[PDB]
């Protein structure tokens, strides 16, 4: 059920239970979301440029001066990425997995699945997790590229 | 009160002046708690006079005064040579002990404290007087001996005026 | 009419635990505790801002004045115990007011002791 | 919930949201949960006074400490603590020690509400139905929510002061 | 308590200072939870010094903004002032969660050293006590090894 895919089965040459799988599923979907955000997030300081601007703390009218895939810092936007880190925690402590009764359901705040286009279960739940797995490898592979093989593109 | 933890072969049940002829079990409990606590203070005080006459702690008592452990006089002259903030902090700490950890619970044994171990070792045990009747008596007699001694040493300092060889002939 | 400052749990337990009300205290113990408090406190108003506040001693004068105040209030308490004769501290089958008189005498003793202790702390430290 | 019902309707963003996103309360007994609240309120009540004391001292009002040191102490409350004479600090500790002794041993709060250090439970109702009163649950919210804010606020003051001035 | 995972063989119920004459049953598990947590930290701490000594320092940059090639940070005490406070904050945060995770409150499954690692879950071949006792015994060795290692790095001056 759920994230069981098509090209492979349970792909468990190492969980394999119910409660332990549920916690592992929450980790899997969670890591999937970030990679998809990070992967599309990394392509944007590329084409369309380092889009940002406007009056920021110690970064007023900063055109996203955090360059390169790692972002570096030097008081350029990457220090502001800590605000992203802080506010990411706020959503991680308010809309979290302790009251997240299913695997990684946040009650669908946007209601995108209320016929707006996504659907409950079936391919959509399987498509989300499968896409997350691809992005996680893509983001890690992109990390290797920036480190010792130039930049993204 | 013969059989209470404080009777020893040298005197049996001493009570020469007869200060506890009547029962007054409350009076005995209060006086025993005083006897133990005064003994423990005297025991710690008696070691407090001997050790500085041999060894002094390395560092400084009040680093922002030049004052180091060595130059503080021993005996009842450190009271007017150790800075008042120093002595006030000992009083505050003993206040913590008397109000916090070393608070004699009414239901507990006379000298029992709910945070100290078998000889006083910090971090403790509930008392077992019957098994420990030997050491409980030993503490009282040692405290009794110390109270005589510390009253001596202070008196010796009061007359001789030092803490050196003359104070203890 | 129950109010927080007199009928609340903290207020009740604070009033009950005062030396005048604490359970299990012999009358002389209540007197001693109250007297120690009064004698220790009463030294200050005289040794400071007193007529001899700037003299080299300036504290033995305060000690004497505090002991005098303790003695005067103890005499007043003796008058009260020999005229009103409260019987709430007397043990059963005793001369009426004996507990109050014992409390007042030991308040005088405790006032002397507290005044002397405050003076000793001031002189030594 | 069962046992967390004793501290129910008293936390969260909205008053009836048991937050606990760490399971710190589940499997814990009723007395432990009550003791956990007693720690929370005591921290918060001190934090509220701590923040107020920080601001009345970081603005330039340190009279007892300017009149004891015979010089205007620095506005930075952390640095003013050092300048404050050691006699003042020791007396400050002793006064709180007496208060902490007083509340615990002589005048203990109840065991069902271990935060009633003033002891309103013997004159309070807390279970009537009047509107122009019986809002005691609401004022419990304001104490807790304000105190929780003060706890993270005072830590921010200390952390920033000790690091980025 | 005289029959738990701690009594290995070379020493029996080794409580010379009598923490067990009054050690309550929950106090054992609390102190056992302290021992297991201490031992696991020590094993990680020990590896954290012996491994950067033989294996070279991390090939990388540690802080992409403040030029930390892992080589200017010495292996041992004094690295606390070399590693950034944020890399110190971030490890503090990571360790902060690892306890603010599934709870280790008294009576919880996290209170006896169980958290859900299960790297070595032998199929109950009378080895659950073996792996448990080995972890406790190694943690005891690791704590003693670390304190000597800490004194080695301090009293000599650097490293070993
Ligand atoms: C955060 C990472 C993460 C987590 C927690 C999971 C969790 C899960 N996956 Mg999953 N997956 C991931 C990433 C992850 N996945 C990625 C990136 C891919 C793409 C290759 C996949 C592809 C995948 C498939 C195809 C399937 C799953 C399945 C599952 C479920 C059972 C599998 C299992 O027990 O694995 C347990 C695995 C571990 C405990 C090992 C964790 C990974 C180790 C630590 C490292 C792996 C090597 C790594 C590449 C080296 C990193 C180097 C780095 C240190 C620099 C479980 C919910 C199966 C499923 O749907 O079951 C219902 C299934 O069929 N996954
Ligand atoms: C894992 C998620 C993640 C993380 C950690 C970051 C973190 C960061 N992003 Mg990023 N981003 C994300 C998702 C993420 N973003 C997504 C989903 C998008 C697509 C809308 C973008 C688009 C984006 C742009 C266009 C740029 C960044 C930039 C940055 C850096 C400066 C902050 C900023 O301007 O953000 C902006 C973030 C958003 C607009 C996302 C909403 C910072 C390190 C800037 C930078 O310094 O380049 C590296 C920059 O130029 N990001
Ligand atoms: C702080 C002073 C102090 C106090 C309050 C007590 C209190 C007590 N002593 Mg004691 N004692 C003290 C100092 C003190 N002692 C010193 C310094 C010595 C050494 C000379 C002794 C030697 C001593 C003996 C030898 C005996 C007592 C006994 C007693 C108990 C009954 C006698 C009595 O009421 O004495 C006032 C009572 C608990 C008797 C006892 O333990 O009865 C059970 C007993 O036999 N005491
Ligand atoms: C006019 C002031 C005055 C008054 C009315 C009293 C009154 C009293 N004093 Mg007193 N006293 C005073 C000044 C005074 N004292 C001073 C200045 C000193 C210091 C030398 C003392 C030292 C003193 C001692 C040492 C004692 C008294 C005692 C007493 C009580 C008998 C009585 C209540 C006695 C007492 O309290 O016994 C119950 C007692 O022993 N007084
Ligand atoms: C704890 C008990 C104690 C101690 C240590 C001292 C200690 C001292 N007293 Mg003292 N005193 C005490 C109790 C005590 N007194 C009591 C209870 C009284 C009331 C009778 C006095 C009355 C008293 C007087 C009247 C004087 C002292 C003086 C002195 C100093 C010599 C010395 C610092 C003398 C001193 O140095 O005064 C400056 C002095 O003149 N004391
Ligand atoms: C002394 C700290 C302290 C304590 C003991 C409590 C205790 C309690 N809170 Mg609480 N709270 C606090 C501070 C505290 N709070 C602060 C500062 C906030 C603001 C964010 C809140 C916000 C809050 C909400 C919104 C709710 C509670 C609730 C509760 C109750 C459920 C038990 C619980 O959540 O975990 C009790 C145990 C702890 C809190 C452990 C303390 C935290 C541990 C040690 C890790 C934190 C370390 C931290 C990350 C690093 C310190 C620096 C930091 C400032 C960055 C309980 C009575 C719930 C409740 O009763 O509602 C019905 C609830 O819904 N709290
Ligand atoms: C968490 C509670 C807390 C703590 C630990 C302290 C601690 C301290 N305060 Mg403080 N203060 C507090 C709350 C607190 N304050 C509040 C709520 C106020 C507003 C009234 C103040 C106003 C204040 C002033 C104006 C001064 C201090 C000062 C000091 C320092 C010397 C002690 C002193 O004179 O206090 C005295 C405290 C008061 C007179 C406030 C009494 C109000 C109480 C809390 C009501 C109950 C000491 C570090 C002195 C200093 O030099 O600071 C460095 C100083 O001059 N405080
Ligand atoms: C954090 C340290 C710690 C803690 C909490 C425990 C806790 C425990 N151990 Mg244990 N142990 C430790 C370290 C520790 N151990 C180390 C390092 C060794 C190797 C020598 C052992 C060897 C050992 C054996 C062989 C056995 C136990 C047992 C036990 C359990 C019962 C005994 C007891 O109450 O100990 C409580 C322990 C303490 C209160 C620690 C106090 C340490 C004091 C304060 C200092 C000791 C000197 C220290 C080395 C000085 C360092 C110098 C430095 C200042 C420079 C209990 C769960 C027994 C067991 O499981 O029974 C079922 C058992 O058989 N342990
Ligand atoms: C089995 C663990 C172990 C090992 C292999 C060593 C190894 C060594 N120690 Mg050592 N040491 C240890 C534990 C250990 N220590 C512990 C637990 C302590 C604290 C009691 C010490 C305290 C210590 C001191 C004080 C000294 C050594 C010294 C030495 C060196 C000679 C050698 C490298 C010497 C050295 O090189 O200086 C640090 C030295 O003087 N050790
Ligand atoms: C300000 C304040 C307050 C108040 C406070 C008070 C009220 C205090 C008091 C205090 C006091 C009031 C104290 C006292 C003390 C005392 C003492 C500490 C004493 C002692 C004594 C002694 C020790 C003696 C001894 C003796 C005797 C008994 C006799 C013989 C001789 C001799 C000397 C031996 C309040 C809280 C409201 C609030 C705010 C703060």
């Amino acid at each position: 059920e759920l994230g069981v895919q098509a090209p492979v089965g349970f792909w468990d040459p190492v969980d394999g239970n119910v409660a332990s799988f549920r916690r592992r599923r929450t980790v899997e979907l969670k890591h999937g979301r970030i990679s998809m955000l990070a992967a599309m997030g990394y392509m944007t300081p590329e084409i369309t440029g380092k889009f940002p601007g406007y009056l920021s703390p110690s970064t007023l009218l900063k055109y996203d001066d955090i360059p390169n895939g790692l972002g570096a810092i030097s008081k350029v936007p990457a220090l502001g990425w800590a605000q992203i880190f802080v506010y990411c925690g706020y959503a991680e402590l308010s809309q979290d997995q302790t009251p997240g009764s299913p695997g990684a359901e946040g009650n669908f705040g946007f209601k995108v699945l209320t016929s707006s286009d996504p659907d409950s279960l079936e391919k959509k739940l399987a498509s989300e997790i499968a896409n997350g797995r691809l992005a996680m490898m893509a983001f890690t592979g992109m990390a290797t590229q920036d480190g010792l093989t130039g930049s993204a593109w | 009160f013969e059989g209470e933890l404080g009777v020893t072969p040298p005197m049996g049940y001493f009570d020469p002046l007869g200060l506890s002829s009547d029962g007054d079990k409350k009076t005995f409990i209060r006086r025993r708690k005083s006897e133990l606590k005064n003994g423990r203070v005297a025991m710690w005080a008696c070691m407090g006079w001997i050790v500085p006459e041999w060894y002094r702690f390395p560092g400084e008592l009040s680093p922002s005064s030049g004052l180091k452990f060595s130059e503080i006089p021993n005996g009842m002259a450190a009271l007017k040579a150790l800075p008042t903030e120093a002595w006030a902090q000992m009083g505050a700490f003993v206040a913590l002990l008397e109000l916090g950890p070393l608070w004699q619970d009414e239901s507990r044994a006379p000298g029992d404290f709910k945070t100290c171990a078998k000889y006083g070792f910090p971090m403790g045990s509930d008392s077992d007087p019957v098994k420990n009747q030997y050491s409980l008596n030993s503490e009282i007699n040692n405290g009794r001996l110390a109270m005589m001694a510390i009253t001596g040493m202070v008196f010796q300092n009061g007359i001789t005026g030092t803490t050196g060889p003359e104070m203890w002939a | 009419v129950i109010t927080l400052t007199e009928n609340g749990l903290f207020a009740k337990q604070f009033l009950s635990a005062l030396a005048f009300y604490r359970e299990g205290l012999k009358p002389w113990q209540r007197g001693l505790e109250i007297g120690m408090a009064h004698g220790y406190f009463l030294i200050g108003p005289f040794t400071s801002l007193g007529p001899l506040r700037n003299t080299p001693e300036a504290a033995t004068v305060g000690l004497l004045c505090g002991c005098a105040i303790v003695g005067i209030v103890s005499i007043g308490g003796l008058i009260f115990g020999s005229t009103i004769k409260p019987t709430r501290f007397d043990k059963d089958g005793d001369k009426p007011g004996a507990g109050f008189i014992e409390m007042i005498n030991w308040h005088a003793v405790g006032g002397l002791g507290g005044a002397g202790f405050a003076h000793a702390l001031i002189t030594v430290f | 919930r069962e046992a967390p019902k004793v501290l129910a309707g008293t936390g969260g963003p909205l008053p009836e949201s048991f937050w606990d996103p760490a399971g710190f309360t589940n499997n814990k007994t009723d007395e432990e949960l009550l003791f956990y609240r007693a720690a929370e309120l005591k921290h918060g009540r001190i934090a509220m006074a701590a923040v107020v004391g920080w601001f009345t001292n970081a603005s330039g009002f340190h009279y007892l400490g300017d009149l004891w040191l015979k010089k205007p102490a620095s506005d930075n409350p952390i640095e003013a603590f050092n300048q404050l004479s050691l006699l003042g600090v020791f007396q400050m500790v002793f006064f709180i020690g007496c208060l902490e002794w007083l509340t615990t041993v002589p005048c203990p709060p109840p065991k069902d509400a271990p935060w009633d250090v003033i002891g309103m439970s013997d004159v309070l109702e807390e279970d009537t139905d009047e509107n122009p009163m019986a809002e005691y649950k609401k004022i419990q919210m304001q104490e807790l929510n304000n105190s929780r804010l003060a706890m993270v606020a005072i830590i921010g003051l200390i952390v920033q002061a000790t690091t980025t001035g």
